[PDB]
């Protein structure tokens, strides 16, 4: 159990950064996004970040069920 | 033109003393009568702007129910700075404030912001807890305080100027 713990931590702590640095890459483009190019790559940015997001949320159902089991 | 870095801030409290909806009053101008629990951790942000640095405020939601306890420290760790809000008329919610702080020091030691929130303050019939209470809480435990309306607005956009301001 404190093996499978390591485990899922380690892939968490992969996936708050990369919330975080496409979160961060959102911030950057919104502050000179006066170019129809540019809202397009920040559209597809935001697409990419709920994604990230939604991973998270459904690594995070997964690990309640995997810390619910026997060891 | 300035020079843009981030900051995570993760909010902590016991359920129900409105940590979503100060999150729903400073992202949205908005507030929801309706009470929706949080579902284990949501992620918001907002970037805001100061002389000469850009910020943008990352921030973690945490469920205050009890099942999602054991997923709160890993948001802890990856935060700089902790918002600690309990609810003005729930003395209970005030008093965990400081296991709450506890477990943020556990994470982080002094490499961390508190700003401790006393939520509510429109349920003035109700109050449990005097402001000053919650002032000198707040200095015994190094951390900043406010006392905030997620109903009303009252010190919400404060809250987060404020804990801006203090950021490196
Ligand atoms: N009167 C008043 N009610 C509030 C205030 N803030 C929140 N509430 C109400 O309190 C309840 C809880 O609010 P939430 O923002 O969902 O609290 P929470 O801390 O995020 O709760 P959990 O996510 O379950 O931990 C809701 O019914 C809100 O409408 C406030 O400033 N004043
Ligand atoms: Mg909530």
């Amino acid at each position: 159990r404190k093996h499978l713990e390591e485990v899922l931590e380690m892939k968490q702590e992969a996936l708050l950064a990369a919330i975080s640095e496409k979160d961060a890459n959102i911030a950057l483009l919104e502050l000179s996004s006066s170019k129809k190019k540019t809202q397009e790559e920040v559209a597809a940015l935001k697409r990419e970040k709920d994604r990230l997001v939604q991973q998270l949320k459904q690594q995070t159902q997964n690990r309640m069920k995997l810390m619910a089991d026997n060891y | 033109g300035n020079p843009l870095r981030k900051f995570k801030l993760v909010f902590l409290g016991e359920q129900s003393v409105g940590k979503t909806s100060l999150i729903t009053r400073f992202m949205y101008d908005s507030f929801d009568n309706t009470y929706q629990a949080t579902i284990g951790i949501d992620f918001l942000s907002k970037t805001m702007y100061l002389e000469d640095r850009t910020v943008r405020l990352q921030l973690w939601d945490t469920a205050g129910l009890e099942r999602f306890r054991s997923l709160i420290p890993s948001y802890i760790r990856d935060s700089t700075v902790a918002v600690v809000v309990y609810d003005i008329t729930n003395l209970n919610s005030f008093q965990q404030t400081s296991k709450w702080i506890d477990d943020v020091r556990t994470e982080r030691g002094s490499d961390v912001i508190i700003m401790l929130v006393g939520n509510k303050t429109d349920l003035a019939d109700k109050r449990q807890i005097t402001i000053e209470e919650g002032e000198q809480r707040a200095k015994e435990l190094s951390v900043m305080f406010i006392e905030t309306s997620a109903k009303t607005g009252y010190n919400v956009k404060q809250l987060f100027r404020r804990v801006a301001s203090a950021l490196p």
